[PDB]
């Protein structure tokens, strides 16, 4: 009997390679080689947010584009201020090893999680002028390794029991639990409408998810190992994917296939950011090799490469605005780059 | 032979075996010291993080200029003590020597002070000094040796000897001999402390029983002969010194013939601070197997 | 396991269903809507000093 | 501008208050526990954080066995750890597999690793009773309780590969204090190792 | 809730001296910032004095620089203004104003209820109208103007408005011209730039019958406008 459904099952992943097949009337390089590469496309550090005492693991961007928000493994979630490098707030953690953050879209809450496997809503605009804890997310049975708000009430999370799931601020439960995936889902991303995301899995398969719905959408596969990081094209159509196989892929949804792969004989180390630029023409990876390496994402070839950290990247959060590229890395210096 | 400076009577030699001995040795010195001193400076420049470099840097860096003012050593002395330079450049050369010299000794000694801080009291505090705090330790050094040999470039200079023009500070005569009283100090007070971190430094390494792996067993040689190299450039130097003071105070004046070969001994003996200069590196450069 | 995987053969023929279009086309959109908004992005163009916040 | 300037005063208090946290926490020790299931652990639901004084030292011992998940994944959090304690319930001897994973995993390269071999007294009573080719078929000896220690022992210790490294074994009946000893000496130790490394002199 | 208390006030004989003090409770007292401001018994409001966070910095009115002195004990989240030579002028209704400051904070925003106490270059604030007569349901307009701009070159231009109630503390409405201060409601509405501002009035009802007080913060020594009285 389920010998059966064993089969039928490959008989299903066989049609799916067979009509994905069928679809590739074309590559990515092959419509874009009458398109004028950006050129050298250089970047130099304007400021330098010094102050975490250890590795820095988590970096976000208000969405007034000014705030910055970066957690670090001294304990403390630090809110920047990126026009002047003054610091604003300095949160206390209740662990030290946090390793995710998020700063909410109206800029009054900021999320924190890591091996704790419980999200902390601290809530920044408290009428007795400290910041504070507003809710303890709890239930993941692992680590939360990324989370991302889609308002001020419910917040998606991913954890590294094979699980995302999206809660509701206001009262703590779970609203929708998201299963399917083999291994830890070490990364999530919210499409720019938030009525969808996609989440990257250390069993290399990268999932199309549906708030709505509670269930899977599209799967996605072609790395060799773990997916490192994972984000959204701007259009809303594609998203790019970088695993540990020293590689980034960008995979569009309508066509529910792998069209590029940008990658280079010289680099072994694995991707930890995937994040693009605003009009979608840079993809900004961030490597564990000190580097950040900005791929062309339609010529599929490198644009340029930015340097200057003594240790591993950890995030390549990309303004709203496109106005700046922040980089924070294992040696504490979050620097601002554009 | 004589010469009267600061109204007091002193004698000074031109015995033509300094110009035959000196300029090849101190010319192997200046070789030995460039290259070496010179491939470490443009690794630390161009191939610092923690306080410990810092206080290494400090060390190089006055060795570096030690170096780079040789040469005018080899002009003075291929020219038999002829200062054709002058005044300016006298005086400029005479601090540089001294300014150099000490601050080599002294980071020297701070140096194994900060290891025997880090290897008998790891825990302790002054392990853990920033970077900026070795930096304004290390300006505070600085101005230690900034201070305690500016009054040189006071010192009128240079003086006619008969055919030719003397550059030097070393005239053999009884004064308030303050510099020659700093040469004295410098080494002594330094051998003390030198001598004392190694020694307790290897009896701690001994006594946990931890030179039982190769590698401290090869940081115990080198922490041993750290004051056995100092020793062996500075001491005869500052103890033919002291000899030069017990013969000017026994023997008397006006009789100054008979110095002709102490004072041949002690200006060639003397190149040995170069000599260390040149084995300096060998903390640093020619180091550990990191190197 | 008979129930999970029928759930998850069931999952399969579910995301099996789903509408797909030619690749030429997805890539021609990404690449229009590209195009269509390079002049606003301050990092694949130069900015001045007179725009840029991070003087 | 009379409003940016207490901005800028209130930036400045909060990195005081950083920097004299920083000052506060650099005065302990971390050091990552671990071992196999009912191992030793306890006699010596997410990270379980656990921390004790001695000789003015504040250690803060991380078991880290509650995490259901890939080593790999999160493993790269305790890069900074001081040192390992690895424990060995040895009246059982099943976790050199996870001893070799460990040791030679990338980040620990250069971080020693401590070994209590745990319920010492038991393994000898157990000797009386079983031989020790039972858990080692390879065993080639007599059956006693020194040579026995000893070959485990150095089985442990035969895991490493790197030089850069040590392994500090050590035996306890889980009935004596001087636990607390053993660990701040051999720490000792490893931070003298760390500090002639720092001198570019190790 | 957030409460603000004051004590210390009655009647001197001038020339004498007294002490004010602020209790603070309900709030992080050691990280907000102080002020002490003054309403003469039939007049505007007048500034008196500053300290900052951590007492790190203190500013004096003109009028009162030495003769005050402004002291605060974080540990027991009191404020102290310590007072001698009172002149004839100095009767007044002395207010305890909080305030913080980072990017996107609102200063000012609570007031204390304020201690009688009674005797026996900078730029300048100005009202163009003293009395409006209204009535509910009409819109109203209230408008300021400043001897220098205020728009500052880093894009904030620092005037507030104030609300003070008949037979009450003021409390906050506008900050930095185009802000709505925390829990006002949403009828009320700044504008302007440079050197004139207007707050704007919609749909009006009679809670909101008082006098409005423009006021700066680009530079100290703070200063209120006149007041506007909108009277039912
Ligand atoms: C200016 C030349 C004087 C010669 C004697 N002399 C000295 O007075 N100070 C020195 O530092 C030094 N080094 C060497 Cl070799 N000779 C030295």
């Amino acid at each position: 009997e389920l010998d059966q459904l064993r089969q039928e099952a490959e008989q299903l992943k066989n049609q799916i390679r067979d009509a994905r097949k069928a679809c590739a009337d074309a590559t990515l390089s092959q419509i874009t080689n009458n398109i004028d590469p950006v050129g050298r496309i250089q970047m130099r550090t304007r400021r330098t947010l010094r102050g975490h005492l250890a590795k820095i693991y988590a970096m976000h961007w208000g969405t007034d584009s000014r705030l910055l928000v970066s957690a670090s493994q001294d304990g403390k979630l630090i809110i920047w201020d990126s026009y002047t490098t003054n610091k604003v707030h300095a949160i206390p953690l209740r662990s030290s090893w946090v390793m995710t953050c998020a700063y909410a879209p109206s800029g009054n809450y900021v999320a924190c999680g890591g091996l704790d496997n419980i999200c902390s809503i601290y809530n920044l605009k408290t009428r007795e002028g400290n910041v504070r804890v507003s809710r303890e997310l709890a239930g993941h049975t692992g680590y939360l390794s990324c989370c991302r708000f889609l308002d001020d009430n419910q917040i998606v999370t991913s954890s590294g029991d094979t699980t995302c799931a999206l809660w509701d601020i206001e009262t703590g439960q779970q609203t929708t639990t998201f299963t399917g995936h083999t291994g830890d889902v070490m990364s999530l991303s919210l499409a720019p409408d938030t009525r969808l995301f996609v989440s990257g899995a250390c069993d290399a398969s990268a999932k199309l998810w549906d708030v709505r719905e509670g269930m899977c959408r599209q799967t996605f596969t072609g790395h060799e190992s773990d997916i490192n990081a994972i984000c959204f094209f701007p259009n809303g159509n594609a998203f790019a994917t970088g695993s540990d196989d020293a590689t980034c892929r960008l995979f569009d949804l309508r066509a529910d296939q792998e069209l590029m792969t940008y990658s280079h004989d010289n680099i072994i180390c694995g991707i930890t950011s995937v994040s693009f630029s605003k009009s979608g023409r840079l993809l900004l990876a961030g490597y564990d090799d000190f580097n950040c390496n900005v791929w062309d994402a339609l010529k599929a070839d490198r644009a340029g490469v930015l340097a200057g950290h003594d240790n591993r990247v950890s995030c390549l959060g990309v303004t709203d605005d496109g106005m700046a590229v922040a980089t924070g890395s294992w040696d504490s210096f979050l620097k601002i780059w554009n | 032979h004589f010469l009267e400076i600061d109204k007091k009577n002193c004698c000074v030699f031109r015995d033509d075996f300094i110009v035959k001995v000196l300029p090849p040795v101190l010319g192997l010195e200046f070789i030995f010291g460039l290259l070496g001193n010179g491939l470490a400076l443009w690794i630390f420049c161009f191939h610092s993080w923690k306080s410990s470099r810092i206080f290494l840097f400090n060390l190089a860096v006055a060795d570096f200029l030690l170096i780079i003012c040789l040469p005018f050593l080899m002009d003075n002395y291929v020219r038999r003590w002829d200062w054709k330079f002058g005044d300016i450049p006298c005086r400029l050369m005479l601090f540089m020597l001294a300014m150099n010299r000490q601050g080599s000794i002294i980071f020297l000694t701070v140096v194994a002070v900060d290891r025997y801080f880090r290897v008998v009291h790891p825990h302790h505090a002054l392990n853990k000094i920033s970077n900026r705090t070795a930096a304004i330790i290390s300006c505070l050094l600085w101005g230690i040796t900034i201070g305690l040999t500016v009054h040189l470039l006071k010192k009128k200079m240079p003086i006619q000897n008969g055919g030719a023009n003397l550059c030097s500070s070393f005239s053999i005569c009884h004064t308030f001999q303050w510099h020659e009283a700093m040469f004295l100090l410098e080494f002594f007070l330094p051998l003390g402390i030198i001598l004392f971190c190694s020694a307790r430094i290897i009896w701690s390494l001994r006594q946990r029983q931890m030179d039982r792996h190769a590698k401290i067993k090869r940081a115990i040689t080198f922490i041993m002969v750290v004051a056995i190299v100092f020793v062996i450039c500075f001491l005869p130097s500052v103890v033919v010194r002291i000899r030069i003071f017990w013969l000017l105070h026994t023997s008397g004046t006006q009789n100054c013939e008979v110095y002709r070969s102490v004072d041949l001994a002690f200006f060639i003996t003397l190149s040995f601070t170069y000599m260390n200069s040149m084995l300096d590196p060998v903390v640093y450069y020619f180091s550990s197997p990191s190197f | 396991s008979i129930a999970q995987a029928r759930k998850l053969v069931e999952q399969l023929k579910m995301e099996a269903n789903i509408d797909r279009i030619k690749v030429s086309k997805a890539a021609a959109d990404l690449m229009a809507y590209c195009e269509a908004h390079a002049k606003e992005d301050p990092l694949l163009t130069p900015v001045p000093a007179s725009e840029n916040p991070f003087r | 501008s009379a409003e940016e300037r207490a901005a800028l005063e209130r930036s400045k208090a909060i990195e005081k208050n950083l920097k004299e946290d920083g000052i506060s926490a650099a005065k302990d020790v971390k050091l990552l526990l671990l071992g196999a299931d009912n191992s030793g652990k306890s006699t010596i639901t997410g990270i379980v954080e656990t921390h004790f004084t001695f000789k003015n030292l504040h250690f803060r011992l991380f078991d880290v066995g509650g995490q259901r998940s890939e080593r790999k994944k999160w493993i790269h959090c305790f890069e900074d750890v001081t040192a390992i304690i690895f424990c060995v319930d040895l009246s059982d001897h099943e976790s050199l597999m996870l001893f070799d994973s460990i040791c030679n995993n990338k980040f620990f390269i250069d971080t020693s690793i401590i070994l209590f071999l745990n319920k010492k007294d038991l393994f000898g009573e157990k000797i009386k009773k079983s031989p020790l080719t039972i858990c080692f078929p390879e065993y080639t000896g007599p059956n006693t309780y020194e040579d026995a220690a000893a070959y485990i022992q150095a089985q442990f210790e035969s895991k490493n590969r790197s030089p850069n490294k040590e392994i500090y074994c050590h035996m306890t009946c889980a009935t004596d204090t001087n636990n607390a000893q053993v660990i701040f000496d051999a720490v000792t130790d490893i931070i003298i190792a760390n500090n002639l490394r720092g001198c570019g002199l190790y | 809730d957030v409460q603000l208390v004051e004590s210390g006030g009655g009647l001197v004989q001038p020339g004498g001296s007294r002490k004010l003090s602020c209790s603070a409770s309900g709030f992080a007292f050691s990280s907000f910032g102080m002020h002490w401001v003054r309403q003469a018994p039939e007049k505007g409001l007048e500034w008196v004095a500053y300290i900052s966070s951590g007492s790190g910095t203190i500013y004096y009115a003109d009028t009162v620089k030495g003769r005050f002195t402004i002291s605060r004990d974080d540990p027991k989240n009191t404020l102290f203004l310590q007072m001698t030579s009172l002149r004839s002028e100095d009767t007044a209704m002395y207010y305890c104003v909080r305030s913080i400051y980072y990017y996107g904070s609102s200063p000012f925003d609570f007031w204390g209820q304020g201690t009688t106490l009674t005797v026996s270059s900078d730029i300048v604030m100005t009202q163009a109208t003293s009395s409006v007569p209204v009535t509910p349901g009409e819109s109203v307009s209230i408008s300021c103007r400043s001897s220098k701009s205020l728009l500052h070159s880093n894009g904030n231009t620092y005037l507030y408005w104030f609300l003070q109630r008949p037979g009450q503390s003021p409390q906050l409405l506008i900050y930095r011209m185009s802000n709505l201060a925390s829990g006002v409601p949403d009828r009320f509405s700044g504008s302007g730039s440079g050197t004139a501002f207007t707050l704007t009035i919609s749909r009006l009802e009679a809670e909101d019958v008082g006098v409005y007080y423009c006021m700066q913060h680009l530079e100290y020594p703070l200063t209120f406008g006149a007041g506007t009285k909108l009277e039912l």
